[PDB]
């Protein structure tokens, strides 16, 4: 609810993008911390990690908070005004207005 | 580039005839029966290879090929931002393909360079096919 | 090295241009050394050389020196600003920028 | 003289201005570095410098290591082809050429 009411004049189709490029950096930093642990200088048997660590098991906020940083609107001010002039273009109700029927 | 197995066969052949075609001084008129020497005792060279290469064979290949380039990451060196985004936008959906499974995220299917004409494009786009050891 | 920072704003498609202009400019000399080697004055068997000589071996410094005379940047700076200014067309992560999610 | 080569297509009136970005950007420092000498926590008479310290006498190195990077050429390469185009508008000796008296 507090990422929806901060982007404001966001279209559909850009805050569709904005939930892949945060999971395109979360599996940029799952992909990196797979290196070190196989790459561990000497690789012993002692203390070894049977268990899987998942340093990123799921989206984390900060995620969000850096993925965020690249956000655009696509969608400008002065062509939105272009279909609220066509909608004008349509007379849309204007005229006399309310009249009654006699009684 | 360009041959295929019969015009090699015939650069073959063509180099063996000029290695022929050198020794006339021994194989004369004279001796119309050709004696057992030259038959076992002549050994083409390179300057031969390189004569039947260049005088003749006309490729018959004008279509497309596939291979894996040779060209490496060093080749140009630098643009390190450039690197990490072509490995993330090529490598990984190949190398790991069940952490995109994981959390859903589908690969993208081609970016568009944009540059000043002549600063290495092909020389950089042929670079991830062949880390990659992609067609 | 001081080949390289010498070359400043020059493209990658032109200074691949004078190491092609070098090679030519000592294949030239090494040609031209070969017409008077054989066309000494009274060429006697006395004090010849039986060896190679090989004045050109490798390229030197001066074709170097003299290659980079020619030298011309083909891109400008008037059209390197207009792919700096389409990467301005793109928004380029402005607007808001960072945000901090409530605690 | 590594200053002097280095800088190649800058015009008279560029070049006179980093010359002057250094020396701004050595008075912001000594100015600052006064600030903290007056400002020190519990200025006793104890361990006093009563010598001046110092701290930028001069123009150091990094000075204009540091001023270069803002640099910028101010004439292109497309407008000093139009002064070479109207040294082409003279005629500039061109036409017959070497001719000799007879003998």
């Amino acid at each position: 609810e507090f990422l929806a009411k901060m982007t404001n004049g966001f279209s559909g189709a850009d805050l569709t993008e904005i939930c892949q490029r945060a999971c395109k950096l979360a599996i940029r930093e799952s992909i990196e911390s797979e290196i070190r642990r196989e790459r561990e200088r000497q690789t012993n048997p002692s203390a070894m990690e049977v268990e899987e660590d998942d340093p990123v098991p799921e989206i984390r906020r900060d995620h969000f908070e850096e993925a965020m940083r690249f956000a655009r609107r696509s969608v400008s001010d002065n062509d939105i005004r272009k279909y609220e002039m066509f909608a004008q273009t349509l007379q849309q109700s204007r005229g006399f207005g309310d009249f009654r029927f006699p009684s | 580039h360009g041959h295929v197995g019969a015009d090699l066969a015939a650069l073959c052949s063509e180099a063996a005839l000029q290695a022929i075609r050198k020794k006339m001084d021994l194989i004369d008129l004279e001796d119309e029966t050709i004696d057992a020497e030259v038959m076992n005792s002549l050994a083409v060279t390179m300057d031969d290879f390189r004569w039947a290469l260049s005088q003749s064979n006309p490729s018959a290949l004008r279509e497309t090929v596939v291979e894996v380039p040779q060209v490496t990451w060093e080749d140009i060196g630098g643009l390190e931002d450039v690197k990490r985004e072509l490995q993330e936008l090529v490598q990984y959906p190949v190398e790991h393909p069940d952490k995109f499974l994981k959390f859903g995220m589908t690969p993208s299917k081609g970016v568009l360079f944009y540059g000043p004409p002549g600063c290495g494009k092909t020389l950089l786009a042929k670079a991830i096919a062949n880390e990659c050891q992609a067609n």
